[PDB]
Formats: C-alpha cells, sequence, structure tokens
C-alpha cells in the first residue's frame, strides 16, 4: 500500500474548513 | 535480529504519563535502529517522489510528547502516511525518544513513512545544541557518532505527486534542475555553502527582492518572485518547508505559493506558538491540523 514512486492540482477548502483544532492539557 | 515491535511498544507506552517519563532503550537497540534505517535511506532516492495522501510535519526538536500528540491526532502509523521535514533533535529534552520512534517507524513502514534531513541532523550543529550532551549523558560518545553516520544518509527533498516540493530550509540560487539534487552522493556532511546547505538553511523573506543575505549567517533569503519563477519553471504548485517557528503552526508566503510548517507547540517553553501538521488528500487538497495547549 506504499506511496513511493519508482495530473493533480493543489487546492484549499472553504476558509471555514481550512484549520482543524486539537487542544490538550499542558 | 531487531525486535522492532518491542522497541515501538516501549516507546509508545509512556503516552499520558505525567511527568515526562523517559524511554531508555538499550544501546544495541538504538544501534540497530540507526543501521537498519540507514540502509533504507541509501536504497531510496535522495529526492523522494511520493504520492498522496500523506501528512507533512515540521520541526520537533526532541519534544517527544508533542510528537506523540501529532500521531494521536493525525493517526498512528500506518493509519496515516507521514513525511517529516527535519530538525528532530536538539533544544528539547527528549531528542533520543523522538528520533528513535521516527527511525523505528521508518523501518516498520519504509514506503509509508519518510524523514528528510534538517540542518540539525548534522554533527557540527547537534554537538552544540543538545543532542550530543543527551547522548553522552544517557549513553556514550560512540552512539552519537553512530547517529551522525545515520543522519549523513537522510534524503534531502521530496516531491508529492509532482506538484508539492518539500525540504527543510528553502530554495537555492544554485538549483536550476532537480537532477542537481539527485546527483548529491550519500553519506555526506552539510557543507558551509552550496545547494545542499541552502536546501537545509535558507528562508523566505517578504522584504527581499531576489536573493539576500540570511541573518543566520548561513545561506540566503529569497523573495516572493523567486518562489513564483521556481514554481513556474518546474510546473509545481506549492513549496512546503519548515525551519522557522510560526505562531499558528503554519504560515503562508507569496499568496499561498509557499507554506512554513512547525510542529513543536510552545517551542521549548520559549514561545506561545501552536504546532501544525498539513494533511493532503489524494486530490492534493491541503488542510492544516493545529495542535495548541488549552487556555
Ligand atoms: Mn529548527
Ligand atoms: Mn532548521
Amino acid at each position: 500500500k506504499g506511496i513511493l514512486k519508482n495530473r493533480k492540482t493543489v487546492t484549499w477548502p472553504e476558509e471555514g474548513k481550512l484549520r482543524e483544532y486539537f487542544y490538550f492539557e499542558l | 535480529s531487531l525486535n522492532l515491535d518491542s522497541i515501538i511498544g516501549r516507546l509508545l507506552e509512556v503516552q499520558g504519563s505525567r511527568p515526562g517519563k523517559n524511554v531508555q532503550l538499550t544501546e544495541n537497540e538504538i544501534r540497530g535502529l540507526c543501521l537498519k534505517s540507514r540502509e533504507i535511506f541509501l536504497s531510496q532516492p535522495i529526492l523522494l517522489e511520493l504520492e498522496a495522501p500523506l501528512k507533512i510535519c515540521g520541526d520537533i526538536h526532541g519534544q517527544y510528547y508533542d510528537l506523540l500528540r501529532l500521531f494521536e491526532y493525525g493517526g498512528f502509523p500506518p493509519e496515516s502516511n507521514y513525511l517529516f521535514l527535519g530538525d528532530y533533535v536538539d533544544r528539547g529534552k527528549q531528542s533520543l525518544e523522538t528520533i528513535c520512534l521516527l527511525l523505528a517507524y521508518k523501518i516498520k513502514y519504509p514506503e509509508n513513512f519518510f524523514l528528510l534531513r534538517g540542518n540539525h541532523e548534522c554533527a557540527s550543529i547537534n554537538r552544540i545544541y543538545g543532542f550530543y550532551d543527551e547522548c553522552k549523558r544517557r549513553y556514550n560518545i560512540k552512539l552519537w557518532k553512530t547517529f551522525t553516520d545515520c543522519f549523513n544518509c537522510l534524503p534531502i527533498a521530496a516531491i508529492v505527486d509532482e506538484k508539492i516540493f518539500c525540504c527543510h530550509g528553502g530554495l537555492s540560487p544554485d538549483l536550476q534542475s532537480m537532477e542537481q539534487i539527485r546527483r548529491i552522493m550519500r553519506p555526506t556532511d552539510v557543507p558551509d555553502q552550496g545547494l545542499l546547505c541552502d536546501l537545509l538553511w535558507s528562508d523566505p523573506d517578504k522584504d527581499v527582492q531576489g536573493w539576500g543575505e540570511n541573518d543566520r549567517g548561513v545561506s540566503f533569503t529569497f523573495g516572493a518572485e523567486v518562489v513564483a519563477k521556481f514554481l513556474h519553471k518546474h510546473d509545481l504548485d506549492l513549496i512546503c518547508r519548515a525551519h522557522q517557528v510560526v505562531e499558528d503552526g503554519y504560515e503562508f508566503f507569496a499568496k499561498r505559493q509557499l507554506v512554513t510548517l512547525f510542529s513543536a507547540p510552545n517551542y521549548c517553553g520559549e514561545f506561545d506558538n501552536a504546532g501544525a501538521m498539513m494533511s493532503v488528500d489524494e486530490t492534493l487538497m491541503c488542510s492544516f491540523q493545529i495542535l495548541k495547549p488549552a487556555d
């Protein structure tokens, strides 16, 4: 199932779905 | 003769343990991690050609429990694919646990886990900024030199689906063809100047036109126009790099043509920055997962 090689375009989502936050106790 | 699953299990067992317990592997287990991962680095290209989907991470700097949080939230291997952009050791308190887990995952999942070289994966740097002192305190000088020989074989850059160019530092004024990267022979040290140095040291600067002198005293800075001409000449869409701390964990440059990733939150207790991790799906749609302490 590897991803190492031996036509796509970069895209970004709607600005609401750009960041996903994870908060933790320090 | 490497019990990789036992190493990984002991590395992962300290999850959720307050305070920051160490994971003290044996000297021979760490030497096996170095030598086996070293073979895999040399058998794979120095310029990695990868395929989406994967998650890309910035500097860790021995913040081991922040590395565990990156895997917990992004998916422990092999639930997700990973490409790291270097600077695994120095400054932090647990460089050994950090690099050992990364090398272990590299051996366990050699075509779904990838590690690039940062400017701190270099003996003349990490002798000073912490890693050597950690190796001397918890093991011995011989093991530090074993790490150096391993680090000297790390790949230098990666290209994801022929559109996202990845390295630790940034562009080089001496980079005209990707073949110049593929021609670098391993093992090698990081020179004080040139293409290999620039790939691990240079930075983008919003205030420079073309190439400028870097405040670090090494390599150069480049401006928004250098990024655009580089992307156009090589039919690329984005440059993904690390090497600089950014408050939100990620930071765009030159109208989203370059992004800086930094994955160590609250950088060695000196900043109140977040840590980010860029997820790219199979269609090359890129989003950010941000790690931040609750306030
Ligand atoms: Mn760094
Ligand atoms: Mn760096």
